[PDB]
């Protein structure tokens, strides 16, 4: 039970596709196009590298996935010429991210069709054309548009209500999207050693703790706990950890400023790191 | 800047203290990663400045561990890649850097598939009901034997090493595949050489004249194989091939602590005794019959051409 | 958790006289290298993150010796903390200044400034950590010894050590030296406290 | 009756005819505590042979001849029987028990043959205690000359060969080579000795002790480092256990390998063998007549990674440690016997002048 | 003949079977066609007629005196012993085959070989065979003393405290020659153990060996081990 | 489609991976009479290969290239398909059937590699008959130069080496050796040739015929008397069938043996090999890659006592005749190619200048 990843059965010219090498011949390397329902392609022996290559098996690695640019395509003859020489590392990283997002969308729709028990490949292809390829044709972006629409539907399900597949198929697709692409959970923990060996030591410590807890933003409460007498643990359980680490660093800087204003030391035992 | 210098210092200290990492393939991959991290975060106008920078860093990398020549000839291969790119772009700042980056990328693709190519060409060197002799422990000859035993039935005599028995783990890893592994000591080599059909071993460093340094006790094994006229096979990848001549530079063998040979609980005789433990041994090219690498089989009278395909004679001093 | 260490760089025994009257005994060269550099290289080969060097006599000379070394560089993975005071004259005084300053956190190393070693004690550190975790902070000190012969020229008659430990959980029950003793006496309560196993080493 | 010892572990297919025992089990588990069918001195000799307490060939022959003296001293004569046939018929179960305890060295075989030739030529007109005293005096004189007079003559012939300032290489543990080195150091020669050792016996440390208590500068290396030291070595001294008919050297296992590496480093080897350790039986390899020690001796404590602990659970795993091997006669140059310095090609010829011919 | 087995009788067959039969069965099972058994006379001088009513192959029973110890019974049979002595006792329930202590006596050419099983501190060498020290906590003024020579020649000594003496010894002829030459010894278990253990701390010397069994244990003269005699004999004498 | 031939007789345990067929049976018992899955020229080539009619390596390569020319002449192009890989996919069952008929020589492997490199590099803009004529002309020019121009250059390089009055020793059957001897006899050199032969092919008589029809004085001997004649022989001229990467000479079985006896008699050997018979594949023995001939070819008619008649009834009887073996590179001195006289140690080097590099 399989299908292609996009609405086209064949890739365009100069389009970088993700393949896996299946066999080695004298004319080149027979590969399978993983995002086009495992159609057979060929990476040429002249296009495997920019350097004189003694053997095809020195850089083939049959069983390894690689990004190759299409040089020649023939829909009538069934000939697909691929090339590893033309692709750049930036284009390879772009093709890897695009193939990862398209494989995630393929796994989500495969789980949705397994929940719907659609054993026929034509009904599964109609679910593909009604869920992902419509958004890919509307946004004019194969792979990016369907994944962006699914990431928007995981937050706001009004985009999934426009699909007219079925009454239960849309709910199963929304449940699969919310179970697969909505893992918004992180915990940015940090340790800070704030104290004050002065007159009002515990009072300044409680004031610095209240000033650090007051700087906690919405949906990101910086919870302070007494892990030790001289050390404290400032945890933060929230999504968007790139912003959560910055919020924890800002709270630690505010606590250090409040400790230094009341003549007290404030050391950073641990920086903002995810748990 | 800071990250580069601390990674370089940690690499130098890890090569200075012990074997970090264990396998030589991960050491070659982290050497490629260190070299690419150096060249993407530096500034140069001419290729000779990058050549002198890589030379100055490689001098420290060979001064850290002179026995580990994998980083040295890998730095030399990267230097010849720089020389070939400057030659093909001279007859150049971002395009040259992208060419060096993709050359290092395809070199890493070549380096990842050495063992699978050696295991793929292992079938044309092993026949059924064969007596195999192997000294030491290396994953290359282990993958060689465990792929040749998928369709053939033969016997491997894994000889242990006398300073530290590294052949025992290889023997219990080969016996899980069922190749009828025979384990013995180092003193029985000639005492088994009248029945050994072919000797298949690995090495640590392939020298420039076809000679090789390897684990100790294999010069005796190669002498016994020359005495009994059995062919010798070296399953070695293409990053253990070095242009360092044997009698040219000093510090050839790596001498380690004598506690593995003579323990500290021996008594009062440890003061009036001189215990040496050379972990490496030198094998001349006349005792070698065939080298096996990922590009195929080669004579010991051909390794110079591989030098002419991988190293420049101006980079031999580093 | 990090791995702290303290280094007593002033041996308080009057033994290297009059050698230690000019430069201290931790700055003497074994083979063109002072014993401070040997002990610090052993500490970085162990895997410690921060050390605490304690030196009282000629401490300015030790400080100017080790500031130009490899371990005071900012690229060093193991930082050092030079602590200078002429008040202490004992290792117990060093450890009580450690307690008064509250430098260490948990399971810190203790070494003299003239110790030559290459042992990786991560196995012994994990053994000490599990013995503290099961028995709830009952095990406090893990002494380290090397298997040697009594006739070896390394161990002399002034520093020969005889212990009496357990065989299956290697806890020390008796510990003494042979400084002018032809006959050794061991207590009797070590057998009544542990009826499972005992071995004199 | 004496049962057969069970073969321990899985044998090598090339060593299916040679027995492979273990030291953890003993033959006396089903034997009487007052030793009746075997002599108590004989079962003491077999127990100290099987456990590895007596490993040197000269020490094995000396302890065997002492046990035979204890047998002859505790010997009685049955009625209507002669000594010269009943002693031959009774010593063969003792030698079979000794072979079952450990495969016998060739010095023990020649001692058995000499004792059988001595007790065969005992006249019927002689008395019991007179013939017993004659046999004890013959055994005493035999062990006296062919141990200490042969050792003194071999050391005297080796003293005029070792020069001053040379480097000698030894291998294994043997009393003759250590006596040669001790007498050469005490008689005036100044030299240093390189000791080469092998696993799993580690017996060379033993002779290393006799190289330290004598005051000789010694260097302790191994078998794989022998190819490293032999460019500096000028002479290789070897302790021989047996010399076959074709000139082969049956000794410890790292000898013909060491002789091949020494010939490959242009170092002439020197074996030392007494005349009673010669052989009429000849073999050309280490595969048709050899001793197999314990397969559990090969394991060692390298950290906590003993790989050969449960080696019997692996069906395709064979363990082996060879004790003896032979050398081609074109590798060994000197043989120092008490009659002088001979080549290997004349070691049957000396047999012709020592078999009453 | 190599050994002459002597069974001691000091203050007896109180159990599910005769208490003297199990050492006699242990002797007559493996070898020992000549068995010497001494009789008891401290409690009652009539156990010889009860011991002569057995069905063994050959028993040699002799009368003894009332006020006597173990060393007096060793010195009493001195003109009738010509070989090595292998000492037994009445209360000796041993399911362990004693061939291994004879192997330890023969293989190392030991002068004394004994068997213990799980008051007396026994310090043995790290191989577990050759004993180096043994002492009870009764006749010692201090706790213990250890010489420097036994720690120089043997740097690690493993001590055991939960051991019992099974009274299975193997004596050499010159040891009982010295016992006949030195009549100050009365208890052989406290004299031949301690004096030889002190004389072993001298090269040319004597060797003392011991095996620590882990299968069963012996009995005692008092009623403390009398309850474990029937429970040990009901499950181990079926195979004997 | 095409089944596999049954292995005839009981194989050697050392040669269990290599196939052993018989000439009495063929695969065309289970094939169609109008050959559709195999070409008629290709099945004719396989039939004349399996029966032993074409035994020389150059003759096998010439007949193989003629069969491939007949394949290309009767080739058609299917719709919506390219020639450049459909010809590869159609030639692979032909080569697999050829391998099932007989294990292929290395010259056939190099011809297969060259033809695959030629039919890979054909342009898409070319027509059908134009590309077919281009491939036929390329095959014709390739076989033309790398047979007759290489043979003429090797004979010219051997003419300046053979002097007047020496004795040449040859072995086996090859057109290159006979052409060298014929051109050396006709160009002025006066010599006599010892033709050394072996069982069971007896093919060297063929070369002996071309030594009598040319007027050369010849002496026909066998391989056990080769040690007898080599004291008189000054030069050994061999015919190489394949040269591996390490300098080995894969040829008929009496080559490495004959080269060892010639080195033991101080006679330098001379192999003659064209460049297209080289190998990137390397091997060190005659066990990992070898041809097995018929096991019933070793029997002969020595009166009325044919002992190997009912050899299959004996269960413990193995019959074996090897076809090829390799030589150590230290035994062979000459390699006479059209580039000159090189040693064996440079036979991969010329491969580097013949693989478009
Ligand atoms: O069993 C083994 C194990 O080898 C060893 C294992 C351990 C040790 Cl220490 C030594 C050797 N090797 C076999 C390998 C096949 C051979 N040969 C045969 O079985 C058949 O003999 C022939 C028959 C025909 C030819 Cl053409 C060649 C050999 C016998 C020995």
């Amino acid at each position: 039970l399989s299908c292609r990843f996009y609405q086209h059965k064949f890739p365009e010219v100069e389009d970088v596709v993700m393949v896996n090498v299946r066999s080695i011949a004298e004319m080149g390397a027979y590969v399978s196009l993983l995002e086009y329902n495992n159609i057979e392609g060929m990476i040429l022996l002249s296009e495997l590298s920019r350097r004189r290559i003694r053997s095809i098996n020195k850089l083939i690695r049959i069983g390894r996935n690689e990004c190759v640019v299409v040089i020649r395509v023939d829909k009538e003859k069934g000939y697909i010429d691929l090339s590893k020489r033309r692709v750049s590392p930036e284009e390879a990283i772009k093709c890897e991210d695009k193939f990862t997002k398209s494989k995630t969308v393929y796994s989500i729709l495969r789980h949705v069709a397994e929940v719907l028990e659609y054993t026929k490949d034509e009904q599964l292809e109609s679910l593909f054309q009604r869920t992902a390829w419509v958004f890919d044709d509307k946004y004019k972006r194969p792979g990016y548009g369907a994944y962006d629409a699914f990431k928007h539907a995981v937050s706001d399900p009004s985009i999934l209500d426009s699909l007219d597949l079925n009454e239960d198929e849309r709910e199963v697709l929304i449940n699969n999207i919310n179970r697969r692409l909505t893992p918004q959970a992180v915990k940015i923990r940090a340790d800070i050693e704030v104290a004050c060996y002065g007159y009002e030591g515990i009072d300044a410590v409680k004031e610095a703790l209240r000033a650090g807890l007051n700087c906690s933003t919405e949906n990101m409460p910086i919870k302070i706990n007494l892990i030790a007498p001289p050390r404290y643990v400032m945890t933060t359980t929230t999504l968007e950890r790139t912003e959560g680490l910055s919020v924890l660093s800002q709270a630690m800087a505010v606590i250090k400023e409040k400790i230094e204003e009341k003549r007290g030391v404030f050391n950073v035992q641990m920086e903002p790191k995810v748990v | 800047g800071s990250e580069l210098s601390e990674r370089i210092e940690s690499f130098v200290e890890t090569l200075k203290r012990g074997g970090g990492p264990r396998s030589s393939e991960e050491m070659a991959r982290e050497t490629l990663g260190l070299l690419r991290q150096i060249i993407t975060d530096h500034r140069w106008s001419n290729a000779g400045e990058l050549m002198e920078l890589i030379r100055r860093e490689g001098r420290r990398m060979t001064a850290a561990q002179p026995s580990e020549t994998t980083v040295g000839n890998m730095v030399r291969r990267v230097l010849k890649i720089i020389r070939e790119e400057y030659g093909r772009l001279h007859g150049h700042y971002a395009q040259l850097q992208s060419n060096i980056i993709e050359a290092i990328n395809e070199l890493l693709v070549e380096l990842e598939g050495t063992m699978e190519n050696i295991a793929a060409q292992a079938l044309e060197h092993i026949h059924s009901n064969e007596v195999i002799m192997t000294i030491g422990f290396s994953r290359t000859v282990e993958a060689f034997l465990k792929e040749a035993a998928r369709k053939r039935k033969f016997h491997v005599i894994v000889a242990e090493c006398a300073p530290f028995c590294q052949g025992h783990e290889m023997a219990v890893n080969l016996s899980k595949a069922g190749i009828e592994t025979t384990v013995m000591t180092d003193a029985a080599i000639f005492a088994v050489m009248s029945r050994v059909n072919k000797v298949i071993i690995g090495t640590k460093t392939i020298l420039a004249n076809g000679a090789l340094r390897a684990v100790t006790g294999t010069h005796t094994l190669a002498l016994a194989a020359k005495h009994h006229s059995t062919p010798l096979i070296v399953c070695a990848p293409m990053f253990k091939l070095s242009p360092q001549f044997p009698n040219e530079e000093d510090s050839f063998h790596k001498f380690v602590a004598p506690e593995e040979v003579l323990p500290f609980t021996e008594g009062d005789i440890l003061e009036k005794v001189s215990v040496h433990c050379p972990v490496f041994d030198y094998v001349p090219p006349e005792l070698i019959t065939l080298f096996i690498s990922n590009i195929g089989g080669n004579a010991p009278s051909y390794i110079y051409r591989l030098m002419s395909e991988l190293y420049h004679p101006d980079d031999h001093v580093l | 958790p990090p791995l702290q260490a303290v280094l007593v760089a002033d041996s308080f025994d009057r033994r290297f006289f009059p050698i230690s009257k000019d430069q201290p005994r931790v700055l003497l060269p074994l083979a063109n290298v002072a014993l401070i550099d040997y002990t610090l290289e052993f500490l970085t080969a162990t895997g410690v993150q921060e050390t605490f060097v304690f030196c009282c006599w000629k401490a300015a000379q030790i400080k100017e010796h080790l500031l130009k070394s490899k371990w005071c560089r900012p690229t060093s993975l193991n930082v050092v903390r030079i602590i200078t005071s002429e008040l202490y004259r004992s290792l117990g005084d060093v450890l009580r200044d450690v307690d008064a300053k509250a430098l260490v956190r948990s399971d810190f190393l203790l070494v003299y400034g003239d110790v030559i070693s290459n042992i990786n004690i991560t196995r012994a550190l994990e053994e000490h950590r599990l013995r503290r975790k099961l028995e709830k902070n009952v095990s406090v000190m893990t002494m380290i010894f090397k298997e040697s012969s009594p006739s070896h020229p390394t161990r002399c008659h002034e520093d020969n050590v005889v212990v009496a430990v357990d065989s299956t959980t290697n806890r020390v029950l008796h510990f003494q030296k042979t400084q002018g003793l032809r006959r050794f006496a061991f207590p009797l309560s070590l057998f009544q406290g542990s009826s499972d196993g005992v071995e004199v080493r | 009756q004496v049962p057969t010892r069970k073969d321990y572990g899985s044998k090598v297919s090339l060593f299916s005819h040679l027995p492979q025992y273990s030291r953890q089990n003993s033959l006396t588990q089903f034997m009487s505590i007052p030793s009746s069918v075997i002599h108590p001195a004989m079962v003491r000799l077999g127990l100290q042979y099987s456990q590895g307490l007596v490993s040197g060939s000269n020490a094995r022959c000396i302890a065997l001849l002492r046990a035979l003296q204890q047998v002859i001293q505790d010997y009685t004569t049955p009625p209507n029987e002669e000594l010269s046939r009943d002693l031959v018929n009774k010593l063969k179960p003792y030698m079979s028990f000794l072979t079952q305890c450990r495969p016998l060295s060739a010095s023990m075989h020649n001692a058995i043959k000499f004792l059988n030739k001595e007790i065969t030529s005992v006249g019927s007109s002689k008395r019991e205690e007179e013939a017993k005293s004659e046999l004890r005096a013959a055994i005493d004189r035999y062990v006296q000359e062919k141990i200490v007079l042969a050792a003194q003559a071999i050391s005297r012939f080796a003293y005029q060969k070792i020069s001053n300032g040379d480097v000698i290489l030894v291998y294994g543990c043997s009393s003759l080579v250590s006596r040669i080195l001790q007498e050469a150091w005490t008689e005036g020669r100044r030299f240093r000795v390189v000791v080469v050792d092998s696993r799993p016996w580690l017996e060379g440390r033993h002779t290393l002790r006799s190289l330290v208590h004598a005051g000789v500068p010694a260097s302790y290396l191994l078998i794989p480092a022998a190819s490293y030291v032999l460019p500096e070595v000028s002479k290789v001294l070897l302790g021989a256990h047996a010399l076959l008919a074709n000139g082969s050297v049956m000794s410890r296992v790292g000898t013909a390998q060491l002789a091949l590496v020494a010939r490959a480093h242009n170092v002439p080897v020197l074996v030392c063998c007494e005349t009673y350790k010669f052989c009429e039986r000849v073999q050309t390899d280490a595969f048709v007549s050899n001793e197999l020690d314990d397969p559990d001796d090969l394991q060692c404590k390298r950290g906590e990674h003993v790989a050969l602990a449960n080696w019997q659970n692996h069906a395709s795993l064979r363990l082996l440690n060879l004790v003896y091997d032979v050398t081609p006669p074109e590798l060994v140059d000197l043989v120092i016997t008490e009659l002088g310095m001979i080549p290997c090609s004349s070691v049957p010829v000396v047999l012709r002048v020592k078999s009453s011919d | 003949m190599e050994f002459q087995a002597v069974v001691m009788a000091v203050g007896l067959p109180v159990g599910n079977k005769p208490l003297i039969w199990y050492p006699l069965n242990l002797l007559e099972r493996v070898g020992f066609e000549e068995v010497i058994v001494v009789t008891t006379r401290d409690v009652q001088k009539a156990l010889c007629a009860e011991f002569k009513m057995k069905m063994k192959p050959d028993i040699v029973c002799i009368p003894d005196d009332a006020d006597m110890g173990t060393a007096d019974s060793l010195r009493y049979i001195y003109p009738k012993l010509k070989t090595d002595v292998l000492v037994l006792s009445c209360d000796l329930i041993t399911d362990v085959a004693l061939h291994e202590v004879v192997d330890l006596f023969r293989a190392y050419d030991a002068s004394l070989a004994m068997l213990m099983r799980k008051r007396d501190f026994i310090g043995v060498d790290s191989t577990g065979k050759r004993l180096l020290f043994m002492a009870n906590e009764a006749d010692l003024d201090e706790e213990l003393v250890i010489k420097g020579s036994i720690l120089q020649k043997h740097p690690r000594i493993r001590f055991h405290t939960g051991l019992v003496d099974a009274h299975l010894y193997c004596l050499k002829k010159y040891i009982v020659d010295f016992l006949m030459e030195n009549g100050s010894i009365t208890s052989i278990r406290s004299e031949l153990i301690p004096y030889l253990v002190r004389k072993q701390f001298s090269l040319k010397s004597l060797d003392i060996y011991s095996f620590i069994k882990e299968a069963n244990t012996l009995n005692l003269a008092p009623y403390d081990a009398c309850w474990n005699a029937c429970r040990g004999d009901r499950w181990e004498d079926l195979s004997r």
